[PDB]
């Protein structure tokens, strides 16, 4: 009664997304349903071993958006029997069979639905906005509509490039680059931190940085 | 000419301006 | 400087700066950065906007919310 | 608060006009400011210039990213920077 | 809040479908989403002209049941920006954008889309329960997986059987085959109250029920 | 209340028999009793049984609808207790 | 009776009842069904179980719901 | 043989026990 339906309200306005949102939409979006020290994460198998992905708030709003630049014109979730968890401070909310659900849009509108366990945390007060998000894919499939299989339907070069996945892992490149991206810059906000307080050349930043490090 | 001027790349193969992190 | 990443550094930099003055619309001054750093012209672009753009979206969220 | 599109666009903008003029492009720094009908008023740093300084440690940390540190020469400082 | 929450509510509950829900089950879904007297219509376009179907309240357990039996494993519904409409005695919620979505199973995993018009009215009480159901269907499209596209890839004889539409209008042969039997039982209902409470003979019972009709 | 799919299957069952026998199919009727191992107690109604009866006015108010009223023959009172 | 539907809904009934003994696992009944009335063994079967069942499940439900 | 005993079925034609709604 109370997470379930934050999920909802996050797949109702998802809903309202157009070409035109923005840097400040995006960010509108995520102080809505994320607290200020929110942290997302995402999990697959692609390749080699298993890779996991960890962002922080101010990263997050790149990461929705980063799903509609690769294609996506629509995004929901479908949370299938999820699990809640009431303490005195947050409310958990574990889904197993999480669905996340993309449609792509012109030309061969394709469908991508990725399973994996959804893990949430939300704070308990009035927005109850998510603390933690985690998302375990598992498998990935894709959806092709029936008319534009008829449509290269005897056209062999056509068809084979119809046997070829869009996304890795439900992931289409835009959203694995950014990740991956990631990794290297959001550390880097500590240097950046530096530079705006003392005035100091970015390399001795990151070199007043080992400071730190090696210190603790 | 100025200090930080470019390397001249003679790696004369065709250059590609792909993202750093896309696999191959 | 004496770092050893740097030249490759400056070679991508500089080759991230073309794309971007190309993906931009500075036709022009895309061709003649080639020309005023000795290149040869051969390069094939990614999708628009290439990397420096993308790059420096993120770069630049961070930038403006660290804090002091 | 967080920047819009177009505040980046520009901030991009002038770091680039930079980075050409410290870079030895002074022909391709003004053609572009042209090309991008530039008029307020720019005044810039010491060289190399912000974008130049800040991407260069960027992709030394690139580098020196435990799954390059082999093939991909690269600072120690960087490699301890993550650990 | 109130009205979108109640398809959230009735979402959820379609996921504890099995292949072991039966007429209990079905009632006891029905009764926690419409009233008693409630009437459902649905809309199409299949061929010669436009065929409408209306239905009361007995009956509706065992259309929403003949989507099942058609081959869906899975039924969800999709409002995109449905317009709510408060009264003193009733609430209404028209979605032109509505999508009626059903998973089918084994084999060659089907995904049926089913758009078009829905339009509701719920009761304003506590058990805000829906009076009127009417959903005009304009289109409808079905996707297929696309490892199944690669399974029967080059098999010419299976490959153009990919190319026929499983459901008519989204509409599989069980659940047209029902709304259509229901125009003629359906009013036979009167027909069978005579039978329970006067003993006569059911063609009896309609000669004397051609007789209330004539006589106004 | 409402019935489940066993009481009316089992209601299905007994009709059926009944119809066996009212058509003359005494045979089939209680072989149908035996495949089926019907036990408990049947006493049945006057010719032609609930099930016969029903049908045959279910199908006539089918051939009397408008949309197939010509091309099959129907009785008058079934086509006007749709009018 | 004279109604002139009457005669093609009996051959229907009885069509149905047959499938329907035949879906339900009455195997022989089915058989001696069809000799008891002198008809020949050429019927094809719908998918199980057949209309009987379906009909009856609709009829069913409404009358049991139809009031007194 | 009781009245109600059911018609010959004098069509030969091979009988389909299909639903008297769906299509052709």
């Amino acid at each position: 009664n109370q997470t379930d339906y934050r999920i909802f309200e996050l797949n109702k306005r998802l809903q309202n997304w157009t070409e035109e949102c923005d840097n400040l939409w995006w960010d509108a979006f995520t102080t809505e349903f994320f607290e200020d020290d929110a942290m997302l994460t995402i999990t697959f198998c692609l390749e080699d071993g298993p890779k996991r992905y960890t962002i922080g708030r101010t990263l997050i709003p790149r990461y929705f958006r980063s799903i509609f630049e690769g294609g996506a014109t629509e995004l929901y979730y479908v949370l299938k029997h999820p699990k809640e968890a009431f303490h005195s401070n947050f409310v958990s909310l574990d889904c197993d069979q999480g669905s996340m659900v993309t449609q792509h849009g012109k030309p061969m509108f394709t469908q991508v639905c990725v399973e994996g366990r959804l893990y949430l945390e939300f704070m308990f007060d009035d927005m109850m906005r998510i603390k933690t998000w985690h998302f375990s894919i598992r498998q990935h499939r894709e959806l092709i509509p029936r008319s534009i299989l008829a449509m290269h339907a005897q056209d062999p070069q056509m068809l084979d490039q119809l046997s070829k996945n869009i996304t890795r892992c439900g992931l289409s490149n835009s959203t694995l680059n950014y990740l991956r991206l990631c990794v290297i810059l959001e550390p880097m906000q500590e240097l950046m931190s530096r530079h705006k307080t003392y005035s100091l050349s970015p390399r001795d930043c990151l070199k007043t940085c080992l400071f730190q490090k090696w210190q603790r | 000419y100025t200090e930080f001027a470019p390397p001249p790349t003679p790696m004369v193969d065709h250059l590609v301006a792909s993202n750093p992190f896309e696999d191959d | 400087s004496a770092v050893p990443s740097d030249s490759q550094a400056r070679e991508k930099l500089a080759l991230y700066v073309y794309e971007y003055l190309l993906h931009v619309g500075a036709q022009k001054s895309a061709q003649t950065f080639l020309s005023e750093i000795r290149w040869e012209k051969n390069i094939t672009l990614g999708e628009p906007p290439g990397f420096l753009h993308s790059w420096w979206c993120v770069f630049w969220d961070l930038y403006c919310a660290a804090p002091e």
